[PDB]
């Protein structure tokens, strides 16, 4: 059998409700951690998703469910300040993406924000060194183009402080660097999971909107997750360490296993709130 | 580097040779007759090859002609590529020399173009360039220095939401309109005090910053600006 979305964010909102109505401190923890946990993998399930973007002019397959991808929903986007064009780079395939979700009011009420969800590029290049058989990496170097993914996530994080409708900001690994830039620019508050750090030429190079601030970012890792491991910045925000790990730290870099580590913390906090029944 | 076989066959390869070969008359020769719009591979078009083959030592006034020859010619210079990749003006309207999008200017290029996949003018993407080189080629042709995306934003503002700081600067000196807001109610100036009030005092960017206050004060604009209703 099954269950409708809707229902089971009820269950888990009342389960959290029991455990912040506890006479025991060890329940009461444990929901406030719950429903902090219970948002974020929702944002992860979000930041999983930007990579099944192909033609960003046509639907993402499997938005995960409660939310709409209204990345192509003009109408919808100029509530934020949006529009489709400054969504993704357009002179080659789009390793830098941003898709916005909008969550289902009959899923979440209005427990759930939109969400802006970034995806950056799987090999970072320093462009001299790319393949120049390429004809667009000739012509990006011919014609002195610049390449900054960033310059493009700080330019939505200006548009965003803006924005008179909350909206959140997503990422995860090189979309967690670009998220927080954006976070940070727009005072929006930031999920980020296994992110990368901000760079000290990225933090100079674009001045106090990447100053201070990130008190509002979520920066979400699995322990032993490549990135930390690891001119390396740590990345920004309040860090929410995730043990429950497997195999290497390439393995644990990847976004299903902070989603997987996300729902081993939840069901441990939903036990220690079960045992105060 | 590349070679004009991998993308094109046919006639299309014969006009492809001769844009290799910086051969204008030729290149107007057969322009006239062959299928200038049709991509090849990799979605190459003759016009991208065209801007391909006048890159780096190939920079001459012979194949930037050539450029505006295939434009005379029919070749769009506006012409998507799949999946919103942009077209031949779009993209050289992000280079740090002029050179090529003066080159599609002198075919009759509308200064004032709109893209066809977002409808949106084509001089907001001088604003990723390196320098305002290629913003000012579009505004010595007579674009109009306060056109509009489809949310109300300016050149100005979107400029200083960028931090595109030289690109505000030749705006301003231009006579660009600061009061103008988007349609959210914000004037460039808004956003220009919010960023000094996070700027750290002293840096260069906040000397930067000031330097454009100073020039939007020195062009009559309004400084403190109104509070957003």
């Amino acid at each position: 059998h099954t269950s409708t979305k809707a229902e089971r964010w009820q269950a888990r909102k009342d389960l959290i409700a029991k455990g912040s109505n506890s006479l025991y401190p060890d329940a009461q923890i444990a929901a406030k951690r719950l429903a902090a946990n219970n948002i974020a993998v929702e944002k992860a399930k979000l930041a999983e998703n930007v990579y099944k973007t192909v033609n960003p002019l046509e639907a993402t397959p499997g938005v995960p469910e409660g939310w709409k991808d209204i990345s192509n929903d003009a109408g919808a986007l100029k509530k934020y300040g949006l529009d489709k064009e400054v969504l993704f780079d357009h002179a080659d395939t789009p390793d830098f993406l941003a898709r916005v979700y909008q969550p289902d009011s009959a899923v979440f009420g209005s427990d759930m924000n939109p969400t802006i969800v970034f995806r950056g590029s799987r090999q970072p290049e320093f462009f001299p060194t790319k393949n120049m058989a390429d004809w667009i990496n000739n012509g990006a170097q011919g014609l002195g183009m610049e390449s900054d993914y960033y310059k493009r996530a700080v330019r939505l994080g200006s548009r965003l402080a803006k924005s008179v409708s909350k909206i959140d900001i997503a990422g995860h690994s090189l979309g967690g660097g670009l998220a927080s830039a954006t976070s940070i620019a727009s005072g929006q508050a930031g999920w980020t999971f296994n992110a990368a750090g901000l760079h000290s030429t990225t933090v100079e190079k674009y001045g106090g909107s990447l100053l201070g601030e990130a008190d509002n970012i979520q920066a979400y890792r699995v322990e032993g997750e490549l990135l930390t491991k690891i001119i390396m910045p740590n990345a920004a925000g309040v860090v929410h360490d995730l043990p429950g790990g497997t195999g290497g730290p390439l393995d644990r870099h990847g976004i299903g296993q902070a989603i997987d580590c996300i729902e081993q913390q939840k069901d441990e906090d939903i036990s220690i709130i079960r045992s105060r029944a | 580097d590349l070679k004009p076989d991998n993308y094109f066959s046919g006639q299309q390869l014969t006009l492809a040779r001769a844009i290799e070969n910086g051969e204008v008359d030729e290149v107007i020769k057969l322009a006239s007759g062959t299928d200038l719009n049709k991509p090849g591979k990799e979605d190459m078009t003759l016009l991208f090859w065209a801007v391909m083959n006048s890159i780096n030592n190939q920079k001459t006034p012979e194949r930037l002609n050539v450029i505006t020859m295939l434009i005379k010619a029919g070749a769009d210079p506006l012409q998507p590529r799949p999946q919103g990749k942009n077209s031949p003006a779009e993209f050289v309207l992000m280079a740090d020399n002029a050179d090529w999008i003066k080159a599609m200017l002198n075919a009759g290029l509308s200064p004032n173009a709109v893209d066809k996949t977002f409808g949106k003018p084509i001089i907001f993407q001088t604003l990723e360039a390196k320098n305002t080189k290629t913003l000012q080629a579009m505004l010595d042709k007579g674009a109009d220095i306060n056109i509009t995306d489809s949310l109300g934003n300016t050149l100005l503002i979107d400029a200083l939401d960028f931090h595109s700081y030289d690109h505000v600067l030749l705006l301003l000196e231009r006579g660009a309109d600061p009061e103008i807001k988007a349609d959210n109610g914000w004037t460039m100036g808004n956003q220009l005090q919010r960023f000094l009030d996070r700027a750290k005092v002293g840096s260069d960017e906040y000397k930067k910053l000031n330097e454009i206050k100073d020039v939007l004060i020195q062009h009559g604009g309004k400084w403190p600006p109104t509070p957003v209703k």
